RNA sequence: ACCUCGGAGCAGAACCCAACCUCCGAGCAGUACAUGCUAAGACUUCACCAGUCAAAGCGAACCUUUGAUCCA
RNA sequence: CCGAGCCUGGUGAUAGCUGGUUGUCCAAGAUAGAAUCUUAGUUCAACUUUAAAUUUGCCCACAGAACCCAAAUCCCCUU
């Protein structure tokens, strides 16, 4: 299957690069990381890849996850591993084009 | 000189004189044309819009209104083309832009509209 | 091959320029090609080794090599690596410098 | 292939290659993707888009095709309105 | 040179002193001795050592790469596609500047070939020369040029300089004769008629916007003015030019050379031109 | 089983596209995008291509 | 009996792998008929063939299991 | 010397099989996946050799790589 992480933490990544291929949601999309139909994580921006642990708040329409979260003790918080791309370059610059 | 059945005089009897093949609106002398070998080169066409007698006065006014961003402080309309390696094609594009501007003079914004509407809504204080 | 016609103004619209008369008094001379162009040629081997050859050199090919190194080191930032074929009278420079060398030889008047 | 023909002593061209591949003069070979016309009703739009594409060959595939064609197929052709005229040459290539 | 003085010093150059240039003669490798003998570079037993490995392109039984790819008409009709050698305005200006092409006379494919500005291969389906806009911005020559194809920008440059350009068709036979007339003259055959363009090419050569040699000359001034207007130059009145006769000279659509009629025989041995007078022959060569 | 059928545009264009419908099911009429016309138009089943 | 593909054992922690082997199911079904067109950048079953993901853009609306070429 | 005579010719049949493959000296040089009427072969890959171009390469300290419910590995600033 040759699945798994393709870009480890700190790796420079260009927009569109696949970060990790997975069958389940082992790693979740963070900032500037999109998900394909097959749960592959790809970079939406050019920058550095970071892996963090973040509180998991499932989408309300996700009935199974909502049931899981409602069956949970009052103090518990779910955590998941998220992959973010810290953008490196700015969106652009203002350049003098003409001195009218 | 040799002449066959397919000679041009036989093919087109109406036009037979030699001078018939060589007998000959924007004033190129009036326009100012410059070329910059900036890969595509650049052609700049500039002409004083106000003193463009070859353009009608209402058309000049409409052009000075619509294309005011392309008018220099000296009142001269400046427009450039950089879409070709050939200064011929760049100048052709500039001239076609001039023609299109004259023709239309003869005959992203959503957020700006919303923010202007909000400015008008905030526009309530009356001295 | 016809001798090029005399033109009132040089360089000619195609950029061609006759060698100056009298020839420069340098220790070396670079003869024009039979088509009356400067004999500076790009060359490529292995698909990645780019070279430029000054081919029809007469006299002090070593003086020419010194001059070429002096002229090209500011452009490269390092002294260019060269081969001096004294037998065939050619100078081979690593890298493409055909346009710069042609202009330089024109300035020297070859 | 035939390295020396029996009538001319020349090297022959494998015409199966000519019927299938386009050679760009610089040395690139272009081809269609296998199955690009087969059972399109059961293929996803992305797969069909991938299959409808003209695709370059490997270095070794290109070398094989070069060996299997003769020098006639590797010449400059100045066709009138060749769609591949711009692709016949490489630009801004470093090594 | 010091090399000739060194020769003066050295012994006589004879057939016993000659040596090939070092690096021009690689040593021959032959399978004798420990290093190159024994298995002689063929390896251990197998097809490759026996010399019977399968044909090029065979992949051991797997369907080969060059066969598993679908057939596509990349090269269908390649040998019937017309080819036109490009002549850029840069190249034309270079030839004129170096005097290899004389602008004071009409420029046709014969003149281009004789000046070695272009190399035409009629056997390789070259149908002539196409004018190419490259170098238009620096073209400053007044020329009367006859080509087979011409881009709009190339025509514009030629006409802006005060010149004339016409697109004239040549069939393969006429093209071969035009490109190399001397071998044709040594063939000892009467000059044949230049054939008309094929039906697909007829509209191109009858269109005035292409300056086709079969186009109505009445429409030429209109097209020239349109190009001048489009590309922002004043159209020069070539009729006022002192070379107007040269600029106007155009060979007949059935004429291969400027001053020679179809049917004539060029006797180069005694510098003569035999002309048929039989009425049937004259009618045929004029038709 | 299912059969592959050729839905042909009712807009007069020669545009046809292939769908799958049950053999026992009635002949198909379906709204679909016409690229030549650049608008959604009706398509009708013309003939059975195969039986899959 | 099997031969291709997919899922699980079978590999504890990137990938790859215990082939042979164990079990299961697929040569599809359902859905939609933009479930379109294009296009940066990537993945990949260790070759190739093939197979995946995809920003931006255009256009409509407002997806969950296989087979090449030739030939017809 | 007949489960199919002998001779000549096609014929230097063909052989993925067996055997052999001749001066001197130096140098670099190792097990490895896929497909295949394929596992006594071959083609691609990997490795290998030569030449060439260029600039980073290997080692790696932290940081980082999942829930279901061990030894180690990956990745890379330094060095
Ligand atoms: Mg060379
Ligand atoms: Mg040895
Ligand atoms: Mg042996
Ligand atoms: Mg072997
Ligand atoms: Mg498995
Ligand atoms: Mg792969
Ligand atoms: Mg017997
Ligand atoms: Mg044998
Ligand atoms: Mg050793
Ligand atoms: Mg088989
Ligand atoms: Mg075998």
């Amino acid at each position: 299957r040759r699945q798994g992480i393709k870009k480890m933490e700190g790796h420079y990544v260009h927009a569109g690069n696949i970060i990790a291929t997975q069958r389940h949601f082992r790693w979740h999309p963070g900032a500037h990381v999109g998900v394909g139909k097959n749960k592959c994580l790809y970079a939406l921006e050019e920058g550095i890849v970071r892996y963090t642990k973040e509180v998991y708040v499932p989408h309300p329409r996700n009935t199974e996850a909502v049931d899981l979260i409602t069956r949970l003790p009052k103090g518990a918080v779910l955590y998941k591993t998220f992959v973010h791309v810290v953008p490196a370059k700015p969106e652009g610059t203002f350049k003098l084009v003409a001195m009218l | 000189e040799f002449k066959s059945i397919y000679s041009l005089d036989k093919l087109y009897p109406e036009s037979q004189g030699s001078d018939t093949a060589w007998r000959v609106d924007i004033p190129l002398d009036r326009l100012t044309i410059s070329y910059c070998r900036s890969v595509n080169s650049k052609a700049e066409v500039r002409f004083h819009l106000a003193t463009a007698e070859w353009i009608a006065e209402p058309v000049r006014q409409k052009i000075a209104i619509t294309h005011k961003n392309k008018i220099n402080r000296l009142g001269e309309l400046i427009l450039t083309s950089e879409s070709s390696r050939y200064q011929f094609r760049n100048l052709a594009d500039c001239l076609q832009k001039i023609r299109d501007m004259i023709t239309e003079a003869s005959q992203k914004l959503h957020r700006i509209r919303i923010e202007n509407m909000n400015r008008e809504r905030l526009r309530q204080k009356r001295i | 091959i016809p001798d090029p016609p005399k033109h009132e103004h040089y360089p000619t619209p195609s950029g061609w320029q006759p060698p100056r008369d009298p020839p420069p008094n340098l220790p070396y001379f670079v003869r024009r090609s039979r088509m009356h162009n400067i004999p500076v040629y790009k060359d490529i081997t292995h698909g990645n080794r780019q070279m430029t050859v000054i081919r029809k050199v007469e006299g002090d090919i070593w003086a020419l090599q010194k001059d070429v190194e002096d002229f090209l080191s500011p452009l490269l930032g390092k002294t260019p690596v060269t081969q001096v074929n004294e037998v065939t009278g050619t100078l081979r420079i690593k890298g493409y410098f055909d346009q710069e060398l042609k202009a330089w030889l024109l300035e020297k008047g070859f | 292939l035939t390295y020396f023909s029996a009538r001319k002593g020349k090297r022959k061209t494998v015409k199966a290659v000519i019927d299938r591949f386009l050679r760009l003069h610089c040395g690139l070979w272009v081809r269609r993707k296998a199955g690009y016309k087969k059972k399109l009703w059961k293929k996803t739009p992305a797969r069909k888009k991938r299959l409808r594409e003209f695709v370059f060959c490997n270095k070794t595939q290109s070398k094989l095709l070069d060996k299997m064609t003769t020098s006639f197929w590797k010449r400059r052709n100045w066709y009138v309105d060749d769609p591949y005229q711009k692709y016949h040459d490489r630009t801004n290539l470093k090594v | 040179a010091r090399a000739l003085d060194l020769l003066r010093g050295l012994p006589r150059v004879s057939l016993a002193n000659l040596k090939p240039n070092p690096g021009s003669k690689k040593p021959e490798r032959r399978p004798r001795g420990r290093r190159r003998g024994r298995k002689c570079g063929r390896g251990h037993k197998g097809e490759r050592q026996r010399g019977t490995r399968p044909r090029l392109g065979f992949e051991g039984g797997q369907t080969p790469f060059y066969i598993r790819i679908p057939k596509y008409g990349f090269n269908e009709g390649h040998s019937f596609r017309r080819q036109y050698k490009p002549l850029s305005l840069n190249r034309l200006q270079y030839l004129i500047d170096l005097g290899r092409v004389d602008p004071s006379q009409p420029i046709d494919l014969t003149q281009l070939v004789n000046g070695r500005g272009v190399t035409i291969q009629p056997l390789k389906r070259d149908y002539g020369v196409q004018l190419v806009e490259e170098g238009a911005d620096t073209f400053t020559a007044k020329v009367n040029i006859e080509v087979q194809l011409a881009s709009e920008l190339a025509i514009a440059a030629i006409e802006k300089n005060g010149g004339v350009v016409t697109t004239a068709f040549y069939d393969p036979r006429s093209l071969d004769i035009v490109c190399k007339p001397v071998p044709f003259f040594l063939r000892g055959q009467p000059i044949p008629k230049r054939m008309l363009p094929p039906e697909e090419l007829v509209p191109y050569y009858t269109d005035a916007k292409n300056r086709g040699y079969l186009a109505d000359p009445a429409k030429f001034p209109e097209a020239r003015l349109e190009l001048a207007r489009k590309y922002g130059y004043i159209l020069p009145d070539i009729t006022k030019d002192e070379l107007f006769k040269m600029l106007c000279t155009r060979k007949d659509p059935r004429q291969i050379f400027f001053g020679l009629a179809p049917g004539w025989v060029v006797n180069m041995a005694d510098k003569k031109i035999l002309k048929p007078t039989d009425e049937n022959l004259l009618k045929y060569y004029t038709s | 089983k299912n059969i592959l059928v050729r839905m042909v545009s009712e807009a007069g264009t020669g545009f046809c596209f292939n769908t799958k419908r049950n053999r026992l099911r009635e002949k198909l009429t379906l709204l679909h995008y016409d690229p030549v016309v650049k608008q959604r138009v009706l398509f009708v089943e013309k003939k059975k291509i195969r039986s899959l």
